[PDB]
């Protein structure tokens, strides 16, 4: 199983940290949902 | 086979007609009757009644609360308190009335008087959910 | 600034409209379409392309891809329309 | 066991007030001559 | 821009630093959106382009795999 | 160091310093956990 | 279904013995651009435009190699 | 007048809801010591021979149950008939109503009087209900209804054949039928 | 403006009502999530 | 040789796993526009109802974590989602980076339920009804639960997708050696490969959203 | 849409590249069958 | 051999598994018939439900058959 | 030979795989028994449903014997 | 020897699957049982229905006996 | 002598088949219940179509037990 | 000795049909709560029959541990 | 040793058993949850059951357990 | 060598437990279809309960596959 | 060496035994989903019994897992 080789697991680690806590958040902080008129 | 009574203290919207299927929302949830369908008898809550004519069409009503008795020889009665016609009904009344008793339950504390909030309350929600 | 009403009209969803008439003055119309099939033939012939499992996984997804693009494409493509005219008209009742 | 018989009602206030909710969500055409079809004047002595 | 020039020192006169070619490809993804993504009436061949060159990208690295299920020998 | 704090670490700021505290705790965790597994291999 | 009939009898056909003059004038117009090394003159669109003529020729010759060995998918042997 | 027309539909919904007991044949336990008499009259007099038969047919029926040792308690829809009974029969009186016959019956009068028999901590065995069945423009007749409690709708053999029925439906049940039963009774009486 | 061509901070600029109150809601959607 | 599509991809000798986890953002574009194009439109209607439908049953102090929720539903239905292409690499069928995703955000929860809410967080390690002889038993069982929740997030994702790759590879592989065979066997394997990729998409978008639900009702119990 | 007739040279490469890839394809078709067949023999 | 010995021992063994996914199709689609004879009226519907059943149980199913032939004939 | 007793031991065990589909059939017709007693006039409906969820159900029975003769003749 | 001994496992292995029709059974009498209790009137077709449920069960049970003689006889 | 081994093995392996007739004597005990807690004035007919079940369901097992003994005593 | 191996291999196999009257005696119980919640009068009634049940489903389990010690000590 | 291994093997087997214990106590506390949802006012004496019901199916459970060890350790 | 053999015999063993899995999911789908059939308007919410219970129990099954690759690969 | 094999093989074994817990947290579930499309009004009250229910299921399947290891590792 290569899913049990530890030596390529920082590169699995670290580009999901940056991708799942601060490209998509990013991405959604600007989905913005604005109240409706009267 | 299956002959239909519904009415109302003051209306009758069949009397022994012959349709072949009745949905009804039982207070111990939904179900259609159709005919030779086993006997049994219940107490409504507030919901839809669609009833299909042989023709394939089918009669939506809504119901506040009642009986249904469906019978050993394919006889079902259904008598609601209050039945209207769908299009007798409005969605903004309704959901001003679902939030002004979501407030009182909100802002209630006794447990008999938050019993009947509640039951205004569902009786609201399946009001909206029922007209659209 | 409003945005154009149209795309850039891409052909079988993969190639745009833009390679078919800049390929048109020299080799004329079917020049384009022999030119990826000889590129085809050539990728599968020299073992470019190697046929594999992958190879059919690849032809049912592509095919579930492309039906449900068929299927469902009107209905996504009228339904965000829809929602755009919707909120437009109430923006505009609000005014 | 609902809830509200927990509570001590019984099926004749649940069917009054979900016919007063009903009643409440008529469109006014039908509201005046439905709560005067069915509404109370009897008097306990 | 290129498709209209004809000198190789263009190729020097071009911004070969991390800030030049980070601006290179966003102008690149901005031309791309704006031509096929950023229209109403948009279509679905915007994004099955984008998906078409992404699985040309994963058939290549994967070939290193694929070679050595070759059907001839040559 | 302009514009990207600016358009990365503003808006994140309310996140990552106050909401996302114990998420971090769970990250030192797993980084010990991740290195001990990478050692014993 | 008729229409690639329609076009290849225009474009996917033989050439006549009649115009190969003009298709060794034109080898020659390009030979000759060669020779001076004007080609530095054409912009990058037409030469990239010229080098996916060529690749469509070649993968004509390919095509050739491919029916010339009764087999698709590499040599069979 | 009116009342012949709101009638047909109050008639067809009552007898409608008593076409169970009747189907079922759930025939009330003669063994059984309280028992509940409803008399549906108005508060209006000249009505000649109406609140005279309803008072005799209550006072006929409190002796036959007294007679066998059972605890009658007494229920008057309409001042008449409270008038009338209350001097010979008022040990044996549970609850009056007022306001009758001046506005034509509806079903939140039966509601009501329903609401108020259930709250009375009286667990009747079984009752009944008198009323003026309407026949004709001239002729009309004292009929009684049964009313059934609880536990004699459940216990009966012939109720095993119904369906998702527990103690709690038969009470729900027994409640709207109470209520349905007395609308019945007041759009008769009315007539 | 026609509103094919207002950014939500020109809406908030011309309906203040629509503004999302960045001080009761401070964290993403900025809003109770039932008036979502 | 079976397992290749796993295999962490290089091209050139670069760790392209680096790109095809950088990837999915990619195709949620935004805009500060008011009506747009039909794309962000059907996303933001799509993210709106995702929120609605997990942030709705939480309190004030869990639908704080709302950009989280949704940002993790998000990225992970694009890369199980991304992950069905042809020869394409999908990172969630590495345990590595399932682990990376289960852990920090269980034990923020745990620990975010830990420091306050300490006593009723030492609470729930006990049924609310639970008869006294069965008390401590029913203690060692929790933790030890409470304990393998970070672990059956993350492997329910890896043994989920691998599986579902690896099976569409297999039957792949038939439909090839059934190519030269019987050819309605050929068809009757590719319609059941056909069926299989539908149930692989069903897949991919049910993991995604039992991800996120597990790691917010674990928010809910500590909020 | 009027098709556009290929201009000479394009079509006289066409063909005789065709014909050259005809001709080279039994060519190595013949020189790799001795071979292939003699590895064959020679694996077993 | 004991390798192509205990590798169809084990595919036997992996083969077990399917008697679950057997028992849950049939309770999946016993329910669907309960569930249609409380409420025909829900049909399209509760088959849909029951389609989805159906997909992930015998998914479960086809999961213990890839084990046996990757110990079958992929070993 | 160990193959030919390997091969007897794993039939046996993918055999062992019908009971799944065994209780999945009697779950079916069980539900098919209740539905019918509660709403008997759809009773054609119901048994076109009940075997649809049999034919499924001995399906993942039948697929164990396949395996079963897959290892004890095919091997 | 090697052969009789596997045979003797294998026997004991397809004879496992005989639980499946067991439950299966157990199934279809106990939701006899609950449909008889719901509607009587129905006992006679309901009863029907039973035999036909069990005649399937029992069935893939007989199946599984099947292969345990298949494995100890007949080999 | 790996007769006797294996006899023993099989042995154990034909007794596991007990399961499915104590699980379905469990549902058919447990559905006789319920159907007696809904029309108790069927009581004795219930039981009857009880007892039915599990003569059924006990049968299987006795026959997984048959097996069992018949690898075990008489070869 | 192979014998006492196989004696142990045997044992454990024998001892896995208890699981089935766990299953049984889970079912049994459950129905028991089922039934009275919706006839709490019946219950001491109720009780003796899922006594009954329990005593046969159990009866079956025990039938399993005795083949498993008279594989164990017996032989 | 062959006495040395077939404990392992022996030991797997009878922890095999837990299964049933397992569905058992699942079963008893759906039953439980679905008693509650209809009466809740019997909610006590309705745990109790449960209470009871878990005890006897986690038992049969502990049995399986108990002949696990014992062949684990005791020999 | 034998250490690969009983890889494979282990893996088969340890693959067999998705089976409980399967049925789980088929129970969990089958009771949403009748919960639904039941109360269509709390639907929705129905769902959401179904998916958690679905996680959960294909949950345990991955863990069963757990084991077998532990075992298949790497050992 | 035999050990390590047997080791493996008793490691599968026990590891078998977590499909009873699978099974039995979807029933819980599923009689979640039952009751509480029943009595909605209850909906928390009835989740607390059924993460109690799973709780003790799922603690049955550690407890074989817990057997895997310690046959595997710890031995």
């Amino acid at each position: 199983m290569p899913q049990l080789n530890t030596t390529v697991w920082p590169t699995m680690i670290t580009p999901m940290l940056l991708t799942l806590f601060l490209i998509t958040q990013l991405k959604m902080l600007n989905t913005n949902y604005h109240l409706p008129p009267s | 086979q299956m002959s239909f009574t519904f009415a109302s203290p003051t209306q009758v919207f069949f009397n022994g007609a012959n349709v072949r299927q009745v949905d009804v929302p039982t207070l111990t949830g939904a179900f259609g009757i159709l005919a030779a369908h086993v006997p049994t008898l219940q107490v409504l809550r507030p919901g839809l009644v669609v009833v299909h004519a042989e023709d394939g069409t089918t009669s939506k009503y809504f119901v506040s609360s009642g009986s249904i008795a469906v019978n050993a020889d394919s006889s079902v009665q259904l008598l609601a308190e209050e039945a209207v016609t769908l299009d007798m009904l409005d969605l903004g009344a309704a959901k001003a009335n679902l939030e002004k008793a979501q407030a009182e339950l909100v802002g209630t504390a006794d447990e008999a008087t938050r019993a009947e909030i509640q039951i205004r309350i569902e009786a609201n929600e399946a009001l909206v959910k029922a007209l659209e | 600034p409003p945005l154009p009403e149209y795309g850039g009209k891409v052909r079988y969803g993969l190639i745009p409209e833009e390679f078919f008439q800049f390929l048109y003055p020299k080799t004329g119309v079917t020049g384009p379409y022999v030119l990826g099939t000889g590129l085809i033939l050539y990728a599968l012939s020299k073992e470019i392309y190697v046929i594999s499992a992958e190879t059919f996984t690849a032809l049912s997804v592509l095919g579930v891809m492309v039906y449900g693009i068929k299927k469902y494409g009107p209905f996504v493509a009228d339904f965000a329309d829809k929602l755009n005219e919707q909120k437009l008209a109430q923006l505009e009742e609000a005014k | 066991v609902a809830y509200w018989r927990q509570a001590g009602l019984s099926y004749i206030r649940y069917s009054q007030i979900c016919a007063k909710a009903v009643r409440d969500a008529l469109k006014t055409e039908f509201k005046a001559n439905a709560e005067k079809t069915s509404g109370s004047n009897v008097k306990i002595v | 821009e290129v498709k209209l020039g004809e000198l190789p020192s263009w190729i020097l006169m071009r911004d070969f630093s991390p800030s030049g070619i980070f601006g290179a490809f966003q102008r690149g993804y901005y031309r791309y959106y704006n031509k096929y993504i950023n229209v109403k009436k948009g279509s679905i061949s915007g994004i099955t382009m984008v998906l078409a060159c992404y699985v040309l990208f994963s058939y290549s690295f994967s070939y290193k795999h694929l070679k050595h299920e070759r059907l001839r020998k040559y | 160091l302009q514009s990207i704090i600016k358009n990365i670490w503003i808006p994140m700021k309310p996140y990552y310093t106050k909401v996302y505290q114990e998420i971090w705790i769970g990250m030192g965790l797993m980084g010990f956990i991740v290195y001990k597994i990478r050692a014993a291999d | 279904l008729a229409t690639f009939w329609y076009y290849a009898k225009v474009e996917l056909v033989p050439p006549t013995p009649a115009e190969i003059p003009r298709a060794i004038q034109s080898l020659k117009k390009i030979v000759n651009s060669a020779q001076t090394g004007s080609f530095k003159q054409l912009t990058v669109k037409e030469a990239v435009l010229n080098g996916l003529v060529a690749t469509e020729v070649l993968m004509w010759f390919y095509v050739g190699e491919i029916i010339g060995k009764r087999g698709i998918i590499g040599y069979d042997v | 007048a009116r009342a012949e027309r709101e009638l047909k539909p109050a008639r067809i919904y009552g007898l409608g809801s008593l076409a169970l007991y009747e189907k079922a044949d759930i025939k009330g336990p003669e063994d059984k010591k309280k028992h509940l008499l409803i008399g549906v009259s108005s508060d209006r007099g000249l009505c000649g021979a109406i609140h005279s038969s309803i008072a005799k047919q209550m006072k006929s029926e409190v002796a036959t149950l007294t007679a066998a040792g059972k605890e009658v308690m007494l229920v008057g829809i309409g001042d008449k008939i409270r008038g009338i009974l209350y001097r010979t029969h008022s040990d044996q009186f549970l609850v009056a109503f007022k306001e009758v016959g001046r506005k034509p019956p509806t079903f939140g009068d039966a509601s009501v009087i329903a609401l108020e028999l259930l709250n009375s901590g009286y667990e009747f065995d079984e009752g009944s209900i008198i009323f003026n069945k309407f026949r004709s423009v001239i002729s009309y007749k004292t009929e009684e209804k049964p009313i059934f409690s609880l536990n004699t709708v459940a216990s009966a053999d012939s109720m095993s054949i119904y369906d998702d029925i527990d103690a709690d439906v038969l009470q729900n049940y027994q409640e709207y039928n109470l209520a349905n039963i007395i609308y019945y009774s007041l759009k008769e009486s009315t007539t | 403006i026609p509103f094919d061509q207002m950014t939500i901070e020109d809406l908030n600029e011309a309906f203040p009502e629509t503004k999302l109150d960045k001080k009761k809601y401070p964290y993403w959607p900025h809003q109770p999530i039932e008036n979502l | 040789n079976l397992f290749a599509s796993f295999i962490a991809p290089t091209i050139l000798g670069l760790p392209a796993a680096v790109l095809i986890i950088l990837f999915p953002p990619l195709l949620i574009p935004t805009s500060k526009y008011l009506i747009n194009n039909r794309l962000i439109t059907t996303q933001q209607w799509l993210i709106k109802l995702t929120s609605k439908q997990m942030m709705t049953m939480h309190n004030t102090k869990g639908r704080t974590w709302s950009l989280m929720l949704v940002s993790l539903i998000i990225f992970i239905a694009t890369t199980n989602l991304l992950g069905l292409l042809p020869h394409s690499f999908t990172p969630t069928t590495q345990l590595s980076m399932n682990l990376a995703m289960a852990i920090p955000l269980w034990a923020g929860t745990v620990i975010m339920g830990f420091r306050s809410k300490i006593k009723n967080a030492l609470a729930h390690f006990l049924p609310q009804g639970t008869p006294t002889p069965l008390i401590p038993m029913l203690v060692i069982i929790e933790t030890i639960s409470l304990l393998i929740q970070p672990m059956a997030l993350a492997v329910r994702l890896t043994a989920n997708i691998t599986a579902g790759h690896l099976l569409m590879h297999l039957i792949g592989s038939a439909t090839l050696a059934m190519s030269t065979i019987n050819l309605p066997s050929t068809l009757i394997i590719f319609t059941i490969l056909i069926l299989l990729t539908i149930l692989e998409i069903a897949v991919a978008l049910i993991q995604a959203y039992v991800f996120t639900l597990l790691v917010s009702l674990y928010l809910h119990d500590n909020t | 849409v009027p098709p556009v007739q290929v201009s000479p040279l394009i079509k006289l490469g066409r063909y005789s590249a065709l014909f050259l890839g005809v001709a080279y394809g039994a060519t190595r078709y013949n020189y790799l069958k001795p071979r292939a067949e003699e590895e064959r023999r020679i694996a077993a | 051999d004991i390798d192509t010995a205990a590798k169809f021992i084990g595919a036997g063994a992996a083969t077990v598994g399917v008697a679950g996914s057997g028992a849950g199709i049939g309770t999946v689609f016993g329910s669907l018939i309960i569930g249609y004879a409380r409420n025909p009226s829900l049909k399209q519907q509760l088959f849909s439900y029951a389609i989805l059943g159906f997909a992930l149980s015998e998914a479960m199913g086809l999961f213990c058959l890839m084990v046996a032939f990757l110990i079958l004939f992929a070993m």
